[PDB]
This record gives C-alpha cells, structure tokens and sequence, in this order.
RNA sequence: UAGGUAGUAGGUUUAUUAAGAGUUAAACCUAGCCAACGAUCCAUAAUCGAUAAUGAAAGUUAGAACGAUCACGUUGACUCUGAAAUAUAGUCAAUAUCUAUAAGAUACAGCAGUGAGGAAUAUUGGACAAUGAUCGAAAGAUUGAUCCAGUUACUUAUUAGGAUGAUAUAUAAAUAUAUAUAUAUAAAUUGAUUAAAAAUAAAAUCCAUAAAUAAUUAAAAUAAUGAUAUUAAUUACCAUAUAUUUUUAUAUGGAUAUAUUUUAAUAGUCCUGACUAAUAUUUGUGCCAGCAGUCGCGGUAACACAAAGAGGGC
C-alpha cells in the first residue's frame, strides 16, 4: 500500500526491528535502515533476501499493524510449562519432587 | 483354419525371376514399382493415373477391381499404358470395358470394398453467399432456406457462421495466394451441390431414433380397427414423430420457434464489488437436498473410467 | 466461532484443487464428517477472464450456490457462522455490517458495483 | 525330474519342482515357493522361484528369462 | 454401484433434511380432523374394544398429538424487546442489530413453512380431483362403442 | 499413445488414416478382407486387425475398450413411406467406431487439415489448433455439435502441399532442367517445322484436362496457325549450372536461373521461408483420399470447419468413413462387445 | 451339539432409575418358557451403503480406499465427576519396562521411526498460507487435526515426432512455356532364387514442439498473512497505439547486429502343435536335457524341448 511516516518511538527500521523482537534485530543488514524497503518489500522479495519463513511472515504482520496505527510491541510465542507439556508432566513432576524435595 | 498371409496383390503382376544376388528385392516392392511406374528426375510419378488431382469436379478414386491393377496412363492423353515384355509401357492389347461405363454411385465411392461410404457435395461459392444474404439481410428463417435449397438446418447454420469468418479474413487481407490456390484446387475435386437436382438434395425428414421405441411391441386389435401414427405414439408414450421433426427444426439460431425463457426463474445475487477486490462473488439460489457435494460418493480416480474434462481455457482438468 | 451449531466450510475436491461445502455442523464433529445439513457450495478459484474481456472490463467471478431461505433459518435459531462463511453471507446480503470485525471493516473503501439481485 | 522337499515359514512341508536346466539348490538353501503342480510327478504341487533367495537364475537362459530369474544381457 | 440406480444414479448421500416445524400446526385442519375421527374396531381396528381390560399400569388410549400454534411459537421463541432500551453503546448497538435480524429470519421461516404445508395440502387435493376426473373421462372413452367393435364376435345373451 | 512402428508395411498390407504413398498401394492391392475358411474367433480377430489399423491405431487396446460404446446411433427418415422407391437397409454396424469421430485429431483428418491422424495429433499438441477461439492442445478433446475448430493456415498448406525440396536437391533438378531445355532449343532450331508440327498435334489430345492448351491459345495470340521462323530464332539457350560454384550460395543460384517457367528461383524454393513447396502445389496422390465428410462443413479459404453432428447411419449409407465393408465391421463389433472373449 | 432352561416362563409387591421390564436386589406365589422351519452348545467374524469388483440379470464377493455405525486404546473389575463414562480419568490387581526407590512413572491401536513377524505396504519431511478445533475481551497463542511435499509403476490418466524416404556418379546446343528425359558405369547388408522375405525398415531430406534460456506471471486470500514454490500458465527482444469471435495485422517508443535465444527423440515383456492371434525357414538335442493351464511333446525330417531367422499379442 502506501508508505507510513516514521514516528518518535519508531524513528528508523532498526528501532522497528527491535520493538517487534523475536530476534528480528538480526535482519538490520538485510533492510539497510531503508524505511521504504521495509514498507515495499513483500514476501517474494524477502524470501529472495534470505529471510526465513517465520520471520518474513512476522515482519509483514507488524508492517501491516504499523500502517494501521496498531501496536507493534513484541508478542512472545508460547512456551511449555516449567514442569513440561501436559502429556509428560506427571512423569516429570514425579521425578522433580523426588530430586529436589525428596 | 487361418495362417499368416503376405498381402500380395489380388491382381496379376510380373513376379520376380532369377535375381542377381545383391538386389535383395521383394515381390511386394516390385509390385509397387509397377503400380507407381517410373520415377522421373523430379521425384514424380507422372505415369500413375492418381498422381495428379482432378480439375473437373469428378473425384478420381481408385478402381483397382475395374482396371485389374492397371494404374498407368499417358500423362497428357490419359490413354491406358501397360507393361510389356520389353520392359516398356505401351497401349493395351484389348480395351477395358469395365472402365468406360462406370455407375454414377461408384464415381463418388472412394473405397472399393465399402459402397456405403460416399463423398459429400461441395457447395458453390455463390450458393453460400445467397444463403448468407438471405438469413442475415433478408431475414429468412433457417427452416425456409433449408426447405428451399434442400440442405439440413445444421449445415445452413454452419454456412452462415463460416461465411462470416471469410468476410473478416477478406476484410483484413488474411487470405493469401496459397490459401486461394489450395481452396480452388480442392473445390475442383468434389461434385458441386445442385439444389435443383432432386437426388443431390439432402433428406429433411430424419429424426433421432430413440431407445425405448427400438423394441418391437405388437398389439392384437379388431380386424377393422384403425391404428395410426398418433395411436402408436400413445402406446409408446412418446410425442408423435411429426412433432419431434418440427421441434428439431426450431433449434437453429436463425430458425423459427427458437425460444429460451422458461429458465429465467433462478434468483441470483452479484456481491458488492469494492475498489481493490480482484474477484466478484455470484450467489445462485439452491435447495437443500440437491445442492452440495455428496458424502461417500464413488471415487473413480483410480479406475479406468475416471472423469476428465476441459475448463474455459482448454486445460485438461479432472472432474 | 462459538456454540454447538456452526456454519462452516467442509473441504472436498482433490489436492491443489479445493472445493467446499457450506454446511451446518456440530462443533465437535470432524471437518469432513457428514453434517446436519449442506447449505451450499463454494468454489474458491475465480473463473479466468480472457485478455479481451479484461480490457473490456470483466471481473473474475467466484461462484457460490446457496439455499438462501434455509441459511436464514439456521441464523435465526442461533447457528454461528465461521469467519470465512461470515464474509460470504455479508457479500450475499444475508448478514449485515453488524457481523463485521475491526480487522476487515471496510468503513472507507469505494464501492465500484452495488449488490444486484437478479433472476437467471 | 529335479524336485526338493521344503519346510515353509508356516510349518507346512511341501514338495516343489525346480524348473529350468541346472540348479544350485542344496539342503538349508532359502527358497521361495509358488503355486503350480508338476503334472507327471504326483504329489509335487508347487514350484520354486528361480532367481529368488538362494536359488539362482537359469544359467545362459535367453528366452522367457522372466520365468527363470535371468537378467537381461547388456 | 447398482444401488445408485434406485436414487437417480446419485452417488453418495446427503444428511436427512430437518423439519422446521417438528409437529403439525393448528392450521392443518385436515390432520386435526383425522386424529379426532373415531378409531376403527374389529379386524382392521385400532385400540381396546369396549369391555376389554387394558394392561394394568398402561394408558388405554394413545397420547394426544401436540399441535403447534405458530403464533405462540413465535411469541415464546423470538419475543420482541419489551422496552426500547437505550443502546448508546457500540456493543449494544451491534447486539440490537443482530437480535433484530435473527428475529426477522426465524419469524419468516416459521410462517413460510406453515404456508408451504397448507399450500401443499391444497395442491394435492386439487391434483387428486383432477386425476380422478381424468380417469373417469379416459374410462368413458374406453367404454365408448366404436365401429370396429362390430367385428368382435359376441355371445351377450349366453 | 502407441508407438508408430511398421505402419506402412506392404507384407501386412494394413490401411491407415493417411495419404502416404505406401498406404495407397496397400489400399489399392487389398481387394477386401478374406473371411472364408476361418472359425468365428479367426474371423473376429481378422476384422479387429484391419479395422483397428485404420480406426484409431494410435490408441492402446485397453483405452479403446473403455472408449468403445455398445450403443450405435441411427436416424429414421419419416418420408420413406411417402416416396415409393425401394428402401435400402441401414448399415447400423458401420457405426462401431463412430465414437472416435468426435475426437479433435480425427476431426482434423476428416476436414483434410492434416495428412494423417498422427499428424493431426502433432498439430494439436504443438499449439496450432483452436476450438471456438480457444487453443486446445489435447488430441483427445471431444467436439460437440456446432463447435468450430481452426488450424493455422501454414500447417494445413504444409500437410496438403508437396514437400519442400532442399537447396542441394532442388539445385540438381535445375541442372537437368537446363540440359533438357537446351535440347528443345537445338531440335527447334535444327528442324523448326517438325517441332512446331509436333507441338500442334500435342495440343489436339489435351482433352481439357490439361489447361496448358488454354494458355497456349494465348501464346498463339501473342505472336491461321501457320509456322513462323521467328519462333525458332527467338528461342535462346540457357547457361549451364556449375553445382560446385553456386553451392551454399542460394541468392547467387537464384540469379543464374531464368527459365520460361521457372524464373529467378530454384525448383520448389520460390519462397524458402515458407514451410512447403513453392509455388504451392497439391501433395502427390491426393485424389484417392480426398473425401468430403458429411458431418463437417469445411471452409478451406480460412481453414475453418464446424462439427455439424456425430456421424450417423441412414438407409444405404453410413457417415463413418471406412475402407471396410459392413461384414468386417460386424465382426469387429462382435469382438469388442465381449472384450475379445 | 438334541434336548435346553431354574430368575429359568408368568403373576403380585417393594427398592432402585427421569423412565417400562426378573434390568438389579429382596419377599411371596403359579409351572411354565425354548426346541428338527434347528433350541442349547461350539467354532468363526467388527457391520453396512447412493462404496468397490463382477455378471445380461437375479445375484455373488470384498468391507483397503470415501462415508455411516459399533467396539477398543497393555489386561480385569470397581468408583468419582457429569445430562451422558465401568472414561485413553481415578482406585486396586495383573503383565512388561524404567529411575527418582516412591502406597513412583511408563504402556506409540496420535505422527514420524525402530526391532520382530511376513510374499508384502512409505519420511524420525515442511507449514499453520488454506479449512477447521481449543484458549483469550482483544492483540494473539497452540494444533503430527489439517494442508502440502518425500518414498513406492500399487491403481488411473496424459504425453513419450510428424511429413518425405529404396542407390550413387558421369552424362546431353555452343526465351510462343519445355516435359513420359534418355543413356551408360559402379555399387548393392541377412536370408532366400520367387509369390521369401527382413524392408519405408535404416540413413538422408523437410518442418516442428518439449526442455533449456530470457522476460513475464496468475490463482489458491486477503485488511494482511502462500507452506506448497526454483508455482501454474503465457510470451519469444520488451513496451505502446490503432485496427483486429478468436485471432490477425500495421505502426510505433525503447532494445541488439537489414534482420533479431536455442533446440531434441534407443521399450520392454510373453508367445507362434490344438484350444488360441502368429506359413519363410534353419540349427542343436535324441523318452536325454527339458516343456506343460488342458490334450500332450521328446526314441535322429521336434511347427511343442534349447536357440537363429521370420511372425502374433499387450
Ligand atoms: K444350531
Ligand atoms: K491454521
Ligand atoms: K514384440
Ligand atoms: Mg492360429
Ligand atoms: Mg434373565
Ligand atoms: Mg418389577
Ligand atoms: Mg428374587
Ligand atoms: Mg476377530
Ligand atoms: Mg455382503
Ligand atoms: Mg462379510
Ligand atoms: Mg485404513
Ligand atoms: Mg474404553
Ligand atoms: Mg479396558
Ligand atoms: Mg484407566
Ligand atoms: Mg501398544
Ligand atoms: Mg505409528
Ligand atoms: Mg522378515
Ligand atoms: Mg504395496
Ligand atoms: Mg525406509
Ligand atoms: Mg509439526
Ligand atoms: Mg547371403
Ligand atoms: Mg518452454
Ligand atoms: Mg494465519
Ligand atoms: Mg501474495
Ligand atoms: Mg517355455
Ligand atoms: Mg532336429
Ligand atoms: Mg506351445
Ligand atoms: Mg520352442
Ligand atoms: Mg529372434
């Protein structure tokens, strides 16, 4: 679509790649701090630039959010419980309560 | 009793005699060279009576039975020539009476062994324009033009469709000299259609033969009871045959009676189209119990009768 | 989508050529299990328009067959359409803008063609 | 006629005819048995498959090679 | 398979169509009369004959059919909001619109179904009477004497 | 499809859907299918051999068996009883292979847009055929009544025209043509009276089959039919061609050639860019096979045709073009009905 | 397997359940109930279809695949919660394994995978883009459901090249248009000496397309998001205008040196005495070796064994 305008919280692409997170700060060299490249490159271009499947989809979701004045704060992917997944929690908990508290 | 049989000519030919050891010839090959005649330096067979196309609207179809395998004639005088002992070609000793009075039907029969196959008549460039100008300008119906020139309605409709394509081609100078040369040559190879000639006229009373009627039902009625086509139609639970013929004549796009409106009763909705949308939704009203893909339908993909179709772009698609 | 009675797409066809049944189904049953009712069919692939047609102004058409009356009955008794089915029903004019969401709300987009109900 | 007594993996003991000219079948050799009787040998109701297990294909077979476990000569 | 021939060569099945009205309505007079009709007795009868004790603990008669009043069904199922409540909220407005559409749809479904059922009974009655009249006419034509009948030998007196 | 091997063998003598020279001799010398002394199985097998050789040989036996339809379609003339002439029996069993006639490849052959069904398949596969304006590249596409199909003109001309000679092949024909022309100028000049006398006698036996006589009358108007010594003197000797000198140089070769009939172009290569013999002439042995179908309306000027209907059998005639008689087709039909049992 | 049954058959009452009933438990009565049109018992088996196979059909067969139903989640019983569970829960026990040695955990008939068994059945793959499901107000998170790809001719379908083509030289004055070109010379693979062929087969000639290359690029999905994917398809310097069923054609802007990317085609397998399609013969073996669905073949002219030639199927 159109190119949004830089804000004060997200002045440049590097700030954009740091707020979204998910290790997207490791693509700062792919974009070269070019604001237009971030808001013009689609999936096909990003795939040719070496961005993996998960990251390029995540970036494009945050680019759409920015274009619509929606928050771009990092949302973390889900993680299994400390005591393991439900299917292996009974076993893990039994072996963790006999080696920590006896 | 059956055995392998080399397809030797049924007619007499000069078989091979003693042969020099390196010729390695066959009796079939020598029989073909006798049928073909000498080959000139240009790679032609001028002595064969079939090498060149006819130019008098009379097809030159093979007549091996009537000429007993003698296919050679003089390229300009069209006088029979036969092989002699010297190895030269000369006049036959006795004229062939079977080749001078040939039946009219045989002249149009391309294959000697099949007398049920005959060539069709070519329509002259004038009759086509007349038919084109009557259906399009004068506004006559295909039924009238069909009953006038003795041509089946589908053929009449095809002539109009094809003449329209010839006008666009002639309007854009797309008909080249080669195409004109080829068209004229092929025109002079077929018997021209004559609307006046009764025998040349196509039968206009043909109807498809149904399957339920193909059986043979017999009724025992009183000795003086009248039973006619309409009564038979009631017995067979079919419309009268005359009605079928009349309904089949009103199918042509330019024929009288052509009507199609009883189906314009299905509610359709065209979804709103917004800027940026690449496609429009079309909704057609249906009834639960008829619409939908059935559950547990026979999968035929791994069977010899798997359904294969073609889309609007002509690409093969599985149905 | 919520509830026990949901209107959703059941997938038919072959690999790489999906077609869908519009069905009323129990939430807990398999996607392709025989539903309560089959309301219609959805072919997601638009009909291809020829080069001339494109310049002529023809837009590709996606074809949906639907029982309008039966569909309205199931909405009346509290059946809950899926998001994709909701989009289809809003385009057909059965559902209205009350079923739109914040992400797809076309509050400001020009209308090039207005919904037209015809007979064919 | 060359035959062989064979104990099948299901415990049934059968008599199988060895087809072809010459065979390298011995005791303890692993063989594959198929249906088909030897008409003139009563009680021999099965055939061993040439070119399977420890039974090699017929040596120098030219015709009907597939029936005798013979591979195609280059 | 061959079985498909019995169903128009349709392969596969559809779920059985549900009935919007699960019982007969109070406007299907024809059905109401049939249930009220006295139950037959004897060889082709139905029910316990006078003087025949029915099993102890069992109901002698069949339970009464429940006829649906569509006006009452609409009043209890999709009743209208009693007051014109103040839907100033964005979510209240959306809910009001959805409730209105759902009520409009279900009321049209119940009234169209009842109309269809009543219209179907009338069409069947008209169709049957036509068929009956046509059968009488057809039979009359068959019984009409033709001239060919003179050539059919007869022994009427015997 | 089935690989094309030994299709034109003279010993087998099978007739194919082609205009090939060898396929004409096989048809010329066949003399019917022999069914005498054979058992019922042998008769059916022979019928199958011959019919399938012609009707869809490229289709595999198993595919043909699926395509084969037991139902044959005929027409009933409702005026026959209103004519009075001796009625003819309908050849119902000549429709055994009618199901194939709706295939696009067969339709092209019947329209004479290709020299054989095999060539028709290649024309379709190479993108030269359109049906109703849409390019169809599947030879197995089935036509419906009313469908119009077209073939690129250059392909139809290359199929119905003579083969383009190569430069070397056509350069040796011009050398001989020059030698045989200088012989006619040496016999016309040594004894002009006899040559002209022979020339006049040749034009009497033309029969109007040879249009050269019509053209000759013009030439006699370009100069009573009495001898003229100016004719022999006008005749000039062409210059010999050194095949080696003008080898590999066509423009040079087509500037050293100037004959009364072939001027400034090598034999058959008037336009070497075209894919056929130039000037365009019909292919050899075209007359025996040139059959106009009853179920197609052809426009050769544009190379367009309309599929009017599926071929049908009528009293005394079958629209299915076949070189075999009804008894042969009857045996073939009996074979496929039972899957060759 | 000829007798079976003893809550067994029926009646009455209570308990229990939302609810009938020897359904369960308790009490009291009657002597019944099933059975040679097969009871009881034993064995075997998940069942079925608008599914698949076959047949002219009635039918028969299968129950993999698609769909419906039932049962089970190492084995048995019991209990809790709940509308509904003897739950893939809990409890106890049984069998096996494991580590943390506890009145412990695990049980791949979820996906992938391994060993075993067997004639025989695949990747320890990618993605949540699509369709669904769960959680959440939402943003979103999760999903071996699912969607894709991999392996495997297991099945089906399409394609897997058309036209022309029986020799080569030398040969011939010195443009009203010729024309049946004619002579010599050499060469000519296997078989065979003529109805004995292999064979238009090969090579060669003409013209193509696929692939490659280049540009372009849909659709699955849109508010955005495409795993598949090096997408399909199309176009052959690219773009544009005009005319132009299709399509074609002209002319233009930029682009290379008057023309404009390149360019193909190596099938196997069985069979040829009759049933049963296969006539062109020949060699070896000699009741041996072997062939064989049936009849049979083989003892020196083997149409049947083992081969060559030729031939017939798919
Ligand atoms: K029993
Ligand atoms: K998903
Ligand atoms: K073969
Ligand atoms: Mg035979
Ligand atoms: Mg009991
Ligand atoms: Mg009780
Ligand atoms: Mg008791
Ligand atoms: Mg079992
Ligand atoms: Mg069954
Ligand atoms: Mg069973
Ligand atoms: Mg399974
Ligand atoms: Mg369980
Ligand atoms: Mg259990
Ligand atoms: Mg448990
Ligand atoms: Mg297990
Ligand atoms: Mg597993
Ligand atoms: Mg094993
Ligand atoms: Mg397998
Ligand atoms: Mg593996
Ligand atoms: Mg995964
Ligand atoms: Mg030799
Ligand atoms: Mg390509
Ligand atoms: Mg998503
Ligand atoms: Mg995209
Ligand atoms: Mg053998
Ligand atoms: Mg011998
Ligand atoms: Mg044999
Ligand atoms: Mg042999
Ligand atoms: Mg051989």
């Amino acid at each position: 679509s159109t190119i949004p305008k830089p804000s004060d919280q997200v002045p440049d692409v590097d700030a954009f790649l740091n707020k979204i997170g998910r290790n997207c700060n490791e693509l700062k060299d792919t974009f070269e701090n070019n604001w237009n490249n971030l808001f013009q490159w689609d999936s096909k271009i990003l795939k040719e630039k070496g961005v993996n499947i998960q990251q390029r989809k995540y970036i494009l979701k945050q680019v759409h959010n920015y274009r619509n004045n929606r928050p771009i704060h990092e949302i973390k992917l889900g993680k299994k419980s400390f005591f393991g997944g439900e299917r292996k929690r009974k076993a893990f908990t039994a072996k963790w309560k006999a080696e920590n508290k006896q | 009793f059956s055995r392998r049989r080399i397809a030797y000519p049924f007619y007499p030919f000069k078989k091979l005699g003693r042969q020099h050891p390196k010729k390695h010839d066959t009796n079939l090959k020598t029989a073909m060279r006798q049928f073909l005649g000498p080959k000139n330096y240009k790679g032609e067979y001028v002595m064969n009576k079939y090498f060149t196309v006819p130019t008098n609207h009379v097809p030159n179809y093979i007549k091996p039975d009537l000429e007993r395998g003698q296919s050679l004639e003089h390229p300009v005088t069209k006088k029979p020539l036969q092989l002699r002992y010297d190895g030269t070609l000369g006049p036959p000793p006795v004229e062939n009476k079977r080749l001078q009075n040939i039946f009219k039907d045989r002249l149009l029969q391309p294959f000697p062994s099949n007398p049920h196959c005959k060539t069709n008549y070519v329509l002259s460039p004038q009759l086509k324009q007349s038919i084109f100008e009557e259906i399009t300008v004068e506004g006559l119906s295909a039924q009238q033009v069909s009953q006038k020139y003795g041509l089946k309605i589908p053929r009449v409709e095809a002539i109009v469709k094809l003449v329209s394509v010839e006008n666009s081609w002639n309007r854009r100078n797309r008909v080249s000299s080669d195409l004109k040369t080829m068209d004229e040559t092929l025109y002079r190879m077929f018997p021209v259609f004559d609307s006046d000639a009764s025998f040349k006229r196509e039968n206009l009373s043909e109807i498809p033969v149904p399957q339920k009627t193909l059986a043979s039902r017999f009724l025992t009625i009183a000795e003086s009871e009248p039973f006619g086509p309409v009564d038979a139609a009631h017995v067979l639970e079919l419309e009268p045959a005359v009605e079928t013929l009349r309904n089949l004549s009103t199918v042509g796009e330019h024929s009288s009676g052509h009507q199609q409106s009883t189906n314009k009763n299905t509610k359709v909705i065209y979804g709103e189209l917004v800027e940026g949308e690449r496609s429009q939704y079309k909704f057609t009203n249906a009834k639960v119990g008829k619409v939908g893909y059935r559950y547990g339908s026979g999968n035929r993909d791994n069977k010899k009768d798997r359904r294969i179709g073609f889309n609007k772009l002509g690409q093969m698609v599985y149905i | 989508t919520c509830g026990l009675v949901r209107i959703r797409l059941a997938r038919f066809g072959r690999k790489n050529s999906p077609v869908y049944n519009i069905v009323v189904a129990n939430s807990r049953k398999a996607r392709d299990a025989k539903p309560i009712e089959v309301l219609g069919t959805y072919v997601p692939v638009p009909s291809p328009v020829t080069k001339r047609e494109l310049k002529r102004g023809v837009v590709p058409i996606k074809d949906v067959k639907l029982d309008f009356d039966r569909t309205k009955y199931w909405i009346g008794v509290g059946a809950q359409p899926s998001e994709t089915v909701t989009k289809l029903l809003r385009k057909a004019g059965i559902l209205n803008d009350a079923w739109a969401t914040s992400k797809n709300s076309n509050v400001n987009r020009k209308v090039v063609f207005e919904r037209m109900e015809t007979l064919e | 006629r060359k035959a062989c007594r064979v104990r099948l993996t299901n415990g049934n003991v059968v008599s199988a005819y060895i087809p072809g000219e010459g065979h390298d079948a011995q005791e303890h050799s692993i063989v594959y048995v198929r249906g088909g009787r030897c008409q003139d040998l009563p009680g021999v109701k099965y055939h061993v498959i040439r070119g399977a297990g420890d039974l090699s294909g017929v040596v120098n077979r030219i015709s009907s090679r597939s029936k005798y476990g013979a591979k195609k000569p280059s | 398979g061959k079985g498909a021939a019995k169903y128009g060569f349709k392969s596969g099945v559809f779920p059985t169509t549900r009935s919007i009205l699960k019982s007969p309505t109070t406007k299907q007079t024809d059905i109401i009369n049939k249930v009220k009709s006295p139950k037959p007795k004897g060889v082709l009868g139905i029910g316990y004959a006078k003087g025949v004790k029915h099993p102890k603990g069992s109901h002698r008669l069949s339970p009464k059919v429940n006829f649906i009043d569509v006006d009452n069904l609409i009043a209890k199922t999709v009743a209208e909001p009693q007051s014109i409540k103040s839907s100033n909220g964005s979510a209240q407005k959306v809910r009001l619109q959805k409730a209105e559409l759902r009520r409009k749809f279900l009321i049209e479904a119940f009234r169209k179904e009842e109309a269809r059922l009543l219209h179907k009974h009338e069409y069947l009655q008209k169709r049957t009477k036509e068929l009956e009249k046509a059968k009488e006419l057809e039979l009359e034509k068959l019984n009409k004497e033709k001239s060919s009948d003179l050539t059919i030998m007869t022994l009427d007196k015997m | 499809p089935r690989k094309a091997n030994l299709l034109k063998s003279l010993a087998r003598g099978r007739v194919r859907t082609s205009f090939n020279k060898y396929n004409l001799f096989n048809l010329y010398k066949k003399g019917g299918v022999d069914l005498k002394s054979k058992s019922l199985y042998q008769q059916k097998w022979t019928a199958k051999q011959e019919t399938r050789a012609y009707h869809g040989e490229h289709l595999t036996e198993k595919r043909w068996q699926t395509v084969f339809k037991p139902k044959l379609d005929s027409v009933a003339q409702l005026d026959a009883s209103l004519r009075g002439g001796e009625i003819k029996e309908t050849p119902f069993l000549l429709q055994t292979f009618a199901v194939l006639e709706k295939r696009l490849d067969f339709a092209l052959f019947r329209a004479m847009f290709a020299s054989s069904v095999r060539q028709a398949r290649q024309f379709i596969l190479h993108g030269n055929v359109r049906v109703n304006g849409v390019k169809i590249k599947h030879p197995s596409y089935t036509l419906k009544p009313g469908d119009m199909f077209s073939v690129k003109p250059d392909k139809v001309l290359e199929a119905l025209g003579a083969k383009k000679p190569s430069f070397q092949e056509a350069l040796k024909i011009d050398k001989t043509q020059i030698v045989l022309w200088n012989k006619y100028v040496k016999e016309a000049k040594t004894e002009p009276k006899e040559v002209w006398e022979k020339k006049l006698e040749n034009f009497e036996k033309m029969s109007d089959s040879n249009p050269k006589k019509l053209q000759f009358q013009e030439f006699l108007r370009q100069y009573s039919l009495t001898f003229d010594p100016k004719w022999a003197k006008n005749l000039k000797y062409h210059d010999p061609i050194k095949l080696s000198e003008l080898e590999g140089d066509e423009p040079k070769a087509r500037k050293l050639i100037n004959l009364p009939w072939q001027k400034n172009y090598v034999y058959g290569r008037q336009d070497p860019k075209k894919p056929f013999f130039t000037p365009w002439k019909p292919r050899p042995f075209l007359s025996p096979f040139a059959i106009l179908p009853h179920h197609l309306e052809i426009s050769f000027k544009t190379c367009h045709a309309v599929y009017l209907r599926d071929p049908v059998a009528r009293p005394g005639q079958s629209e299915v073009i076949s070189p075999f008689d009804v008894p042969v087709h009857e045996r073939a039909y009996m074979y496929y009905l039972r899957n060759g049992k």
